[PDB]
């Protein structure tokens, strides 16, 4: 049985003959078939994409186990991986019709890692277009919750990593592999009770994954447990010699320290008891727990969409937190009630409040060139480095194709997407510039950096804060929030429609550590608490949340997957 | 809710 079983337990049924790595493949390929394909009860759609290598590459697993030669701690062990993902042999649509028939060439860099470590990759999982939204339904459809039918697995607007949290969740693999541009990493885990790392500039290699915003593009992998989210940060965390696609490697502009500086010398040591937090002072953002009034009193606040609003948190989530903040304060922690600058002076929500489009700090010329000319590159130059012979240009790309509406459903809020994204193949039939040649790039990058500094950094110092916490999500969106009216405005508000942060969280390379809070009372929706921290403070946010996990069990299993 | 800033 593998419901619920951590890589320790695997690996140790691996070494003790327990078990062999083919029978751990057939094991999830069991609840997949009874809980994720078509044509079952649930019908979760989580996993899209089948790797039908699996069997022959957990037979050379056992093979190598037989002779005394493992690979490592995770040679056997099966995971999945976001459709965004280069793994060779298999397709990489990103959830769009227009690259459905594309074909890896090759493996991404985490995938690569995972390979070299015996890992094995049961299939891709669900995602929007291009990762270009949440919940909305792409090539192979969307992945349903397996906590409540009635409510979505990820936030609506920013949370396409929704097949990975719907497939960890329900013990599909022992891990999973996620992507976050907004909140698609730190969205999706929350809603499916997920641990979720989303590390600091340059840390984890982007090479080989499709990109929506090089400048933001994060990985982000997946674990029902901290213990286990170590495991892998073990074997992908290393240094890339290959910096194609990596955009913040790339650039000289901007010290960007290796990977193999900022990691520690074993992550599972991390781990730790509540002793961690003794002595220690969180900063919890008033907005992001019903105290802040002030949230959304300026004239025209926000920057497009419902930001810069007042964020209503759902009752039942309140609860959880006080109990979050009551097991903090009885482990020697002091949480602190505090504003949140980062996300202020990003959306203006108050008098005298700036934002990123008028503070000055980056270009408004930037912020043009963030979205159009350097994501164009960004798709272009993706396409040119896998080398596909039959789709390796964006020119050459069905640009109706890349998103096009779902019928029957209300039209997207942010705006129209299908020529948006058609947008994309009308530059690069014009002539796409590459990274290197965007004149903006210089003064942004080191803008973006220079906003950390003001608004996190020197303000966490000043106020001798140790790290940065508030519920990940504000509220979950209804199932049907695609096709009724008042499931929308639920779905679409702030702190629902995107994870807490917004697009501040990645827009300034803010490192974080999502853990689970608990249950929600009423709709049996699980949340999470996110830890936030300075850039490259990575080991002590995750020996945090690690600690705050020991305090207590606020994972449950899936009820609508129970063990076979 | 997507690409970079808007």
């Amino acid at each position: 049985e593998v419901t619920e079983v951590s890589i320790a337990e695997l690996r140790d049924a691996l070494e003790s003959g327990r078990t062999t790595a083919v029978e751990l493949v057939q094991a999830y390929l069991a609840r997949i078939d009874a809980y994720d394909a078509p044509g079952t009860p649930t019908a979760l759609n989580a996993v899209v994409v089948r790797n039908p290598d699996a069997l022959a590459e957990a037979q050379a697993s056992d093979a190598r186990r037989a002779r005394g030669e493992p690979l490592g701690p995770l040679d056997g062990i099966p995971y999945t991986a976001k459709d965004s993902y280069l793994v060779k042999g298999l397709t990489a649509a990103s959830g769009s019709p227009a690259f459905k028939d594309l074909v890896a060439q090759r493996d991404a860099f985490t995938v690569e890692r995972l390979r070299a470590a015996g890992a094995i990759c049961l299939g891709k999982t669900n995602m929007p277009p291009m990762a270009n939204g949440g919940m909305q339904r792409g090539v192979y459809g969307r992945a349903e919750s397996p906590y409540n039918a009635a409510y979505l697995t990820a936030p609506f607007a920013s949370g396409s990593s929704n097949g990975a949290g719907t497939a960890t969740a329900a013990s599909f693999a022992a891990f999973g592999l996620a992507e976050e541009t907004w909140s698609s990493g730190r969205g999706p885990a929350s809603n499916n009770g997920l641990c979720a790392y989303t590390p600091s500039r340059g840390v984890i290699s982007v090479r080989g994954n499709w990109p929506l915003t090089p400048t933001m593009d994060v990985v982000v992998p997946y674990a029902r447990s901290m213990a286990d989210l170590l495991e892998i940060l073990d074997v992908v965390v290393a240094d890339d010699p290959d910096t194609r696609g990596d955009l913040w490697r790339m650039q000289p502009w901007v010290p960007i320290p290796k990977a193999s500086e900022v990691r520690p010398a074993s992550y599972p040591a991390l781990a730790a008891g509540a002793e961690a937090l003794a002595g220690k002072r969180f900063g919890v953002p008033r907005m992001f727990i019903n105290a802040d009034p002030d949230a959304g009193t300026s004239e025209s606040p926000g920057i497009g969409g419902p930001t810069g609003q007042r964020i209503h948190t759902r009752p039942s989530v309140i609860a959880l937190w006080e109990q979050a903040r009551k097991a903090l304060e009885a482990a020697g922690a002091e949480v602190i009630e505090v504003d949140f600058p980062l996300v202020s002076n990003c959306e203006g929500d108050r008098p005298g409040a700036p934002t990123v489009f008028n503070r000055g700090l980056v270009s408004k010329e930037f912020l043009h060139d963030e979205l159009w000319e350097l994501s164009a590159w960004g798709f272009d130059d993706f396409l040119r480095a896998n080398g596909d012979p039959k789709l390796n240009r964006l020119a050459d790309v069905d640009g109706p194709q890349i998103f096009p509406h779902d019928p029957g459903t209300l039209p997207n809020r942010e705006g129209d997407l299908a020529a948006g994204m058609d947008e994309y193949v009308r530059m690069a039939e014009r002539g796409i510039k590459p990274w290197d040649r965007i004149a903006t790039l210089p003064d942004g990058l080191r803008g973006l950096e220079e906003t950390r500094r003001i608004d996190l950094e020197e303000w966490m110092r000043r106020l001798r804060l140790d790290a940065v916490l508030f519920p990940t999500v504000a509220d979950v969106g209804p199932a049907d929030a695609d096709v009724n009216p008042a499931s929308a405005d639920i779905a679409w508000s702030n702190g629902v429609w995107v994870a807490n942060g917004n697009l501040a969280i990645r827009h300034l390379g803010v490192p974080t550590v999502t853990v689970p809070m608990g249950v929600m009372a009423d709709i049996g929706m699980p949340v999470g608490l996110t830890f936030a921290g300075r850039a490259y403070d990575d080991s002590a946010l995750l020996r945090f949340a690690a600690a705050f996990e020991s305090t207590g069990s606020r994972r449950i299993v899936p009820p609508r997957t129970p063990p076979l | 809710p997507p690409l970079a800033s808007k």
